[PDB]
C-alpha cells in the first residue's frame, strides 16, 4: 500500500488555522507592548 | 473697575520676582489683562513664602496606536468620566507651584480639563486631571504631554521677517 502517515496532531480539526493563530500572535505581542509602553512610562514619571 | 490677582512670586538668582495680571473690568464685564512685572533686586532664601501659578500650554496628543489608550488609564492624574472613544485630545491645563528650594518643588498642584473634537464639530469634555504631589523635581503632567505631544501652537512664526519702515523716521 502506498501509506499517508498524517502524523498532524489534531490542527486539522480547527477551522481558519491562518486566521486563528494570527490573533494569538497578536494578543500575545498586544499584551506584551501595553505591559511594556506602561512600565516605560511609569518609569520616567518616577524620574520626573 | 479693577479687580487684581497676583501669579508668580518666586526668588531668582537676581531676585524676586513679582508677576500681577490685573483684569479691569467694566459694567460687569471684563476688558483687558494687565501683566506687570515687578523685581526685588537682592538675595532672597524666602523659600517658603513663594509660589507660581501657570496656565500651560494646550498640548494636544494624537492617538494613532492601541497601547496608547492603554497608558494615560494607568496614569492615576488622568480620569476620564465618560464611556466614549476618541481619537485626539487636547489639554487645557493650568498649574500651581510651591517651591521648597531654587528647583525643587514642594507641592504641585495641575488640574485641568481634556477635550474632544467631534466630526460634528462639538466641543465635549472626556474627563479631568487632578494631579497633587509633595517634594518633587518637576512636573510630571506637563512632561508627559512634552514628548507624547504636540503644543497647539498659534504664535506662528514667519521664515524670514520684514521689516515695516526703515530709515530714521522712527
Amino acid at each position: 500500500e502506498p501509506v499517508m502517515a498524517d502524523l498532524n496532531g489534531g490542527l486539522q480539526f480547527i477551522d481558519n488555522l491562518k486566521d486563528f493563530t494570527s490573533k494569538l500572535r497578536t494578543d500575545l505581542l498586544e499584551t506584551a507592548d501595553i505591559r511594556r509602553a506602561v512600565s516605560i512610562e511609569s518609569a520616567i514619571e518616577q524620574k520626573v | 473697575s479693577t479687580k487684581a490677582e497676583i501669579k508668580a512670586v518666586l526668588n531668582q538668582p537676581s531676585g524676586k520676582l513679582v508677576e500681577v495680571v490685573g483684569t479691569i473690568y467694566r459694567e460687569g464685564k471684563p476688558v483687558m489683562e494687565v501683566t506687570s512685572q515687578f523685581l526685588y533686586r537682592g538675595e532672597y532664601n524666602d523659600y517658603c513664602n513663594t509660589f507660581q501659578k501657570v496656565t500651560e500650554t494646550p498640548v494636544q496628543v494624537a492617538f494613532k496606536s492601541a497601547k496608547d489608550l492603554a497608558v494615560l488609564r494607568s496614569k492615576e492624574w488622568f480620569h476620564l468620566e465618560k464611556d466614549v472613544q476618541f481619537d485626539v485630545l487636547t489639554f487645557r491645563c493650568e498649574s500651581t507651584y510651591k517651591f521648597k528650594s531654587a528647583n525643587v518643588y514642594s507641592s504641585i498642584k495641575t488640574t485641568g480639563q481634556v477635550l474632544l473634537e467631534l466630526p460634528t464639530k462639538e466641543v465635549i469634555q472626556v474627563g479631568s486631571v487632578d494631579y497633587e504631589a509633595g517634594t518633587s523635581y518637576g512636573n510630571p503632567v506637563t512632561d508627559y504631554l512634552s514628548r507624547n505631544g504636540k503644543t497647539i501652537e498659534e504664535s506662528v512664526i514667519f521664515e524670514n521677517a520684514i521689516p515695516l519702515s526703515s530709515g530714521e523716521e522712527l
